[PDB]
């Protein structure tokens, strides 16, 4: 999940 | 077990929302060769993909959002992303009657919309929405509140919790405060709040139409879609 | 004369315009199939539909609008109105949808029909919300009227007249909340909480229309020509 | 001639 990654980067 | 969002004053809510605003981005739109269905979709989805990155940063700056667990945050964004893009667009297009300001270097009017069959009716609704904000004098302070409502609200009922409704109430409180400060009468305040909240129903409608159109474009191989966008669509499910 | 009615008699006229609760012609002796359950739903809707049209005639301000406008409003709102009606009266049957007094379908029975479970879940969620807030029938009849008047107004001036009467119902909603004992800020909060549920109802309606449209092409069940006029105005 | 329009007239 790219969104999940961007959400915690 | 708390939220520094629930003890923000009105003013502090407005301040923190205004500063969290994403930048206006430009279209890598090359005006030296014609518009085609593919190429317009290309420019739009490209712009949507990069706006997305900033939307996420912004959401983490909406008071009370980062207090949610990731899995909730994910669901809300997944659920609201297109509504947020749409309302941003409509705001930018306010004092440009008849046109949509996707980017400072990308003003498209309704007829350009025909370049992609199935699109013009969504342009039509987006322009209707722009006129309505315009003729009801929407303010930036009200805009950033509406935008934060769409985020927290659009996914809250498909969580199959009260902290999200607590923050939503505190935004309602902020909206009223702004109206009273602008010198609206008590009942002008509650009328205007309703008029603004009722427009969110139509933005939700546009989002659903926009989602189905984007899905169509995908299933007809008219344009590639960044894996990010592809995952946004997938959260939704179409025929 | 609609702009000059009092909150009280705004409420009164609406409570009195309310459609009857219809029954399903479901036979508790022969079990479900996708096609029988859907047939039962679209039959029921075709009938509620003709009542709705009369109810809309009795919403204040409606017959002030051109017939061409009245059509457009009913065409956009109709399923949304159907759905809130369903959610309202399913309100105190936790976990189920009272489609008709003799047809209350549990979340599982949503599976008989492919793709319906999802729409069911959103409907029961909303019903779980109304109950949570303890929605009142006087508020309900306002929401419903608001949907009728709001849903199609931006896709048309009498837009103003419509907004003018939409403000009256807003006024009515708050009157009902003040009289119920809420502080000012509890009023504007509740009002907002109700109006935000209309966005979700809009969402369910958008989803319900795509599913209705798929059951139609696949010809799994026959729709009355009234329902199809209604459907086909949406695309 | 939509049946809706005729139901509204009646
Ligand atoms: C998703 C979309 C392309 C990208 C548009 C877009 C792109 C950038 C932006 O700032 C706003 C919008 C609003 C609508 C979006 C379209 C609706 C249907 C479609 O295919
Ligand atoms: C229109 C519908 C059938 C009829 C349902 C119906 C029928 C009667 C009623 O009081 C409420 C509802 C709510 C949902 C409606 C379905 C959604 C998808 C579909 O095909």
């Amino acid at each position: 999940k790219i969104l999940h990654r961007l959400l915690q980067d | 077990k708390n939220s520094l969002a629930l003890s923000l004053t009105a003013d502090q809510m407005v301040s923190a929302l205004l500063d969290a605003e994403p930048p206006i981005l430009y279209s890598e739109y090359d005006p030296t060769r014609p518009f085609s269905e593919a190429s317009m979709m290309g420019l739009l989805t490209n712009l949507a993909d990069r706006e997305l990155v900033h939307m996420i940063n912004w959401a983490k700056r909406v008071p009370g959002f980062v207090d949610l667990t990731l899995h909730d945050q994910v669901h809300l964004l997944e659920c609201a992303w297109l509504e947020i893009l749409m309302i941003g667009l409509v705001w930018r297009s306010m004092e440009h009657p008849g046109k949509l300001l996707f980017a400072p270097n990308l003003l498209l009017d309704r007829n350009q919309g025909k370049c992609v069959e199935g699109m013009v009716e969504i342009f039509d609704m987006l322009l209707a929405t722009s006129s309505r904000f315009r003729m009801m004098n929407l303010q930036g302070e009200e805009f950033v509140c509406l935008k934060s409502i769409i985020l927290l609200n659009s996914g809250v009922y498909t969580f199959l919790k009260d902290h999200i409704h607590r923050v939503l109430d505190k935004i309602t409180d902020t909206l009223i405060h702004l109206m009273a400060k602008a010198g609206l009468t008590l009942q002008q305040q509650h009328q205007r709040l309703a008029q603004l909240l009722l427009i969110l129903s139509h933005i939700r409608h546009m989002s659903n139409k926009g989602m189905e159109h984007l899905y169509s474009m995908k299933c007809k191989n008219v344009v590639p879609l960044s894996d990010l966008l592809l995952e946004m669509l997938d959260a939704h499910r179409l025929h």
